[PDB]
């Protein structure tokens, strides 16, 4: 009818188990892990029905967020591989990242979006283009920097920037924030304006920055939300500097 | 200074030897589990194949 | 009245042929009562439960006792209703089997008492309640990292010989004595010695005056082990619904239910599942678990022990149960061997009540910090094993130093363990636990030896133990 | 008379009973065209392919579409021949399904057009070419480090973000421009949105005018997913045989072709293979691949994107597929991020054509020296890491200096993407690639900035770009 729909499947593994049970009860010949053949066809048929219709069809769209639950973090199992081979990407969650203080525990290295770039506004794209490189460098260096003692200047700067970015990326439950404020905060992070802020103070810095933007610089937010693009760089830089001056570093 | 350099080299040698011994012990303890998992995988695969054959 | 005839006998599965147009419904109870015609026969008093309709007026049933002595052609009577179990105020202080016949040698149940069918549908969506409130247990690790919930489902996973029974006994000793409601114990597939000891324990403690028990232990055929859980659950449901009481439900090794199901499934004629289990593993377990819920009329809080075969946490039977529980404690043989009791995993264990708005901001922060430092210590294990402590950075030394003491302090001495060690035991309030762990995290007790934290309880006992040792 | 009846419907598999002495042959096509008799029945237009002869005048078939609505007792007609798809110039610029029916909005193919059977024996021993020949692609990386054998099979590896579609379009453009041959694309069992995006990209770039596409994406039943590749193969075979020209055949994913057969095998009623696949996996793959061969007149060379589930290279489907490949090209996201298009990995890519008696001794020596220098640079990057911050001998500096120039010269501008960047693009002959890389190795241009070697084409383009930069 020309509207936009979002569909969430709580668990496709439960559906797969139920279908396997039904097929076994119907005395159909089992296959790998007793799963009947066409177990891939079932999920492909289900998920392929979500699409972005063209203009002639009305322009409606249906997007799906299937869920798959793994055992002991094994992503190479039968059903996880079958589902991964169908969708346009995957968001991977890890227990070690969950308990290391990182929520929502997104694994940036193993996550990917095959529609990325086109699914972002101009400001978000031009601000977050380099964040993947930043996180890749941070993880690669941190994999051994705790004992390597290389202590090169570039490596130290990259480690500090990556730690600050990781601290920035954390979030609280049921606390959504507007895309304009996200654009501004990752802009401040990437431009290096918070490079002198302590890591433990980074989160309070972000909260105070949101509060400060709630009062001053509101025209930047209006411009972003009206034009889907970054404001003038100099005005944003001077507003960031003003907030940094009025911020109390602990 | 010369005595300190000699001591440093000897200490590094001893530490590396201990590390190699620990690595070898870890290797054998892992090979045991590898053998167990290999047997389990073979058993599961043959059981699945035979069950599928019997289903017909 | 209509009667049947035995066609096939294959272990605990019996085929019965009936007259046309008078087949019994599924889950009905059938009775076989035979008198020895000659010297080459034996007397039989056995009951069956209908499972499948095979066609041509044939029914496949499951026996609740040993099938030895059955002869092709015996007469079968249809009761016309599922297994009916006596329920009400009569059941308090008694011990029953799967069929509902008392086995305490304390008299016989009157023949006109109310009896309920053992099978019933689950409560509807709109009849449920979702209130969350903490159930204090007195165990440091449980109260800190995975609080229990009143009216919720609690599972205790563990391998063979890890301490599930000890933890169950400690929880009973800490909660059931002062609960003030009604307790039900169902010992499906467990030791008859354990059942006898627990019965004598409640008899000594006087708690038996407000509890009912159904055992159906491991020596029974799979038919009894498949239904004793429902036999206990129907009494629990009656007490929840009719009288609106608060009910404690204890189940030992609910995994035995699915194990007996898998044992029977092969003879019923079903295709094997992944690792030999029944195809209907998920639905059969769901139909049982979903009946143990808290509704508007009453609340049922259930503590269930779950067995992990061969310490494989990815086995389908333990893996499917995880979706039905609210708070889970995962026991570990690795921690058990080191001497930590209870050997519960501080990271694998989870609870739905661990939220800042439920347990408190300070509690949540302390728990998160403890989990973070334990995770870091776990990560450093490979480097520790390969190179040793010498290569750790300055702060990693501190992380290990704090983490070892935290792990040792997570242990506790139990009241039920006094008879085996002589330690009187302890009951640590949650406020004391939080204060002690916060003090440990702040570095107040960094000088004390780690052995002082082993099996004490309160934080002051650590100082007393260290001073006794000579610090 | 010559009609059949449906007796069993079990998912994609349908059993049909015929009269005695009128059984259809294997691989024949059967049509079910039933009209609604009342409101309790629905209309059906379905095509079935004969698979087995079960005896008692019954035949087991696999459906090409959904079997919902089938009723035991429906009438089935026999076409007397396997599925036939149109061939010729009419297929260029069009989009077809597995049945040869156009799925774009343009007009239908006239009923008098020539149609050819899908199933065909491979060309025999006496007809094949007696020597190896090299397909000149015009891309420096491919023509140097991994030549494409004319008539051979090439495996392509790479995910999203890299320029896989750009590389495909450039290959089609270069081949049609220089060798005068068309290309054919077969979308076997992949993402529908990705297929649509590729179609729109080709239409925008204008390459669509010299290609034909068949789509069997993963929403289709296994019956269509098995046969889409064969329909594309027949469409290419027409141009190989009649027109006698070298053509290109792209397959979106060859693993789905085996997966569909594995899915249908159990319902057909065969015992399971090692990992649940069909027992006929090897022979099916061979009968598909062996028709892609070079003959006396014309040839077909195939670029096959291969997906390895969970990177398990021991899986039977990749194991069977790899036995037919002649070359390999890996696309590197690291190179794509660094900006070295086509982002083809210079070390992971391999080809059996890189032999002194095939490409020439000079070509082999230049390629081997380039590979050695790049391996040394990769080692020296690690050596720069883990302490040793730019503390290395003179030869290390020299080889790094040469390696950066080589790596940047591997980049090339394309005829496509000139609508995004005003550079017209270039077609660089293999002799020019070899000469330019030899000059770079010899140090003729070692004093130039490395930025001048990016997106140049010929060797001179570097010197004019540097002169323009100043
Ligand atoms: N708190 C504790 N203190 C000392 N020993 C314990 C404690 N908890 C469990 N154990 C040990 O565990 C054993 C009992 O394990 P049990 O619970 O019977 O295993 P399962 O969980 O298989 O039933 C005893 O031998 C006892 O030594
Ligand atoms: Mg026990």
């Amino acid at each position: 009818k020309g509207k936009h729909v979002l569909v969430v499947y709580d668990d496709l593994s439960k559906q797969a188990a139920a279908y396997r049970e039904l097929s076994l009860l119907l005395r159909r010949p089992p296959g790998r892990e007793a799963y009947p053949g066409d177990i891939f066809y079932l999920h492909s048929r289900l998920l392929e029905r979500a699409a972005k219709l063209s203009d002639a069809k009305g322009g409606g769209s249906l997007t799906a967020l299937p869920f798959v639950e793994t055992q002991a973090g094994d992503i190479s199992a039968y059903i996880p591989t079958n589902v991964i081979s169908i969708t346009d990407g995957q968001i991977f969650l890890q227990s070690d990242l969950f308990f290391s203080g990182v929520r929502p525990a997104i694994n940036a290295g193993l996550s990917v979006s095959r529609v990325g770039g086109a699914a972002q506004i101009k400001a978000m794209k031009k601000v977050a283009g380099t964040l993947r490189l930043d996180l890749a460098a941070y993880r690669e260096l941190e994999a051994f920097a705790q004992f390597g003692s290389d202590l090169d200047k570039a490596t130290q700067a990259k480690l500090a920037r990556g730690a600050r970015t990781v601290e920035v990326l954390k979030q609280d439950l049921h606390q959504p924030i507007p895309v304009e404020k996200q654009v501004l905060i990752i802009y401040a992070l990437t431009r290096g304006f918070l490079d002198d802020i302590p890591v433990e103070d980074v989160r309070r810095f972000e909260k105070e920055f949101y509060l400060f933007l709630d009062q001053n610089g509101q025209h930047l937010l209006e411009h972003i939300r009206t034009t889907k693009d970054l404001p003038n760089e100099d005005d944003l830089n001077k507003a960031i500097e003003a907030f940094k001056k009025t911020f109390v570093v602990s | 200074l010369l005595d300190a350099k000699a001591s440093e080299h000897a200490a590094r040698m001893t530490a590396m030897k201990n590390a190699t011994d620990n690595a070898n012990e870890l290797i054998r303890t892992l090979t045991l589990s590898y053998n167990r998992a290999r047997q389990a995988a073979i058993t599961q695969e043959i059981t699945e194949i035979v069950a599928g054959a019997n289903a017909l | 009245m209509t009667r049947g005839r035995v066609i096939q006998v294959m272990g605990p599965v019996v085929d019965v042929k009936f007259e046309n147009g008078h087949l019994p419904a599924i889950y009905n109870a059938l009775k076989i009562q035979h008198k020895a015609r000659n010297e080459n026969e034996v007397d039989i008093d056995l009951t069956l439960e209908v499972a499948l309709h095979l066609g041509d007026d044939t029914v496949r049933t499951i026996a609740m006792a040993s099938t030895d002595g059955l002869i092709r052609g015996m007469e079968v009577i249809d009761t016309g209703a599922p297994i009916s179990v006596p329920v009400g105020e009569v059941t308090l202080g008694r011990v029953f089997n799967v069929l509902g016949e008392p086995i305490d040698l304390e008299g016989d149940i009157p023949a006109d008492a109310r009896r309920d069918p053992i099978h019933r549908p689950a409560p509807k969506f709109e009849e449920l309640a979702t209130e969350v409130e903490i159930l204090e247990t007195g165990i440091k690790v449980v109260d800190l990292l995975a609080p229990y919930i009143k009216g919720g489902k609690i599972g205790l996973f563990g391998g063979a010989g890890v301490g599930k029974t000890v933890l169950i006994q400690e929880l009973i000793h800490n909660i059931a004595q002062e609960h003030g409601g009604i307790s039900v114990f169902a010992g499906v597939g467990e030791r008859t010695r354990e059942g006898n000891d627990l019965y004598h324990e409640m008899k000594d403690s006087g708690v038996i005056s407000k509890t009912a028990m159904v055992f159906g232990q491991m020596n029974e055929p799979p038919g009894a082990r498949m239904r004793v859980a429902l036999t206990g659950l129907t009494m629990a449901e009656y007490f929840r619904d009719e009288q609106g009481q608060d009910v404690l439900l204890f189940i030992d090794n609910i995994f035995r239910f699915t194990q007996a199901g898998s044992e029977v499934s092969a003879l019923l004629g079903r295709m094997p599942s992944a690792v030999g289990y029944q195809p209907t593993l998920a639905t059969e377990m769901g139909q049982l678990q979903e009946r143990i819920t808290s509704t508007a009329k009453g609340s049922i809080t259930s503590i269930q022990a779950i067995y992990v075969p061969a310490d494989d946490y990815t086995d389908p039977a333990p893996a499917t149960t995880f979706s039905h529980l609210d708070a889970t404690t995962n026991l570990e043989r690795k921690l058990a061997e080191m001497g930590i009791y209870p050997a519960v995993d501080p990271l694998a264990s989870t609870s739905r009540a661990l939220a800042p708005e439920i347990v408190g901001e300070e509690h949540y922060q302390v728990a998160r910090k403890v989990q973070q430092t334990l995770q870091r210590y776990k990560e450093l294990q490979d480097i520790i094993a390969i190179l040793g402590m010498d290569e750790l950075s300055d702060e990693d030394k501190l992380v290990v130093h704090r983490a070892r003491r935290i792990q040792f302090f997570l242990s506790q001495n139990f009241h039920v363990a006094e008879q085996f060690t002589g330690q009187p035991g302890s009951y640590v309030p949650v406020k004391e636990t939080v204060r002690g762990f916060k003090e440990i995290l702040e570095g107040k007790y960094d000088h004390l030896p780690e052995d002082a934290f082993r099996l004490v309880g309160r934080i002051e006992e650590v100082v007393e133990k260290a001073k006794a040792m000579g610090v």
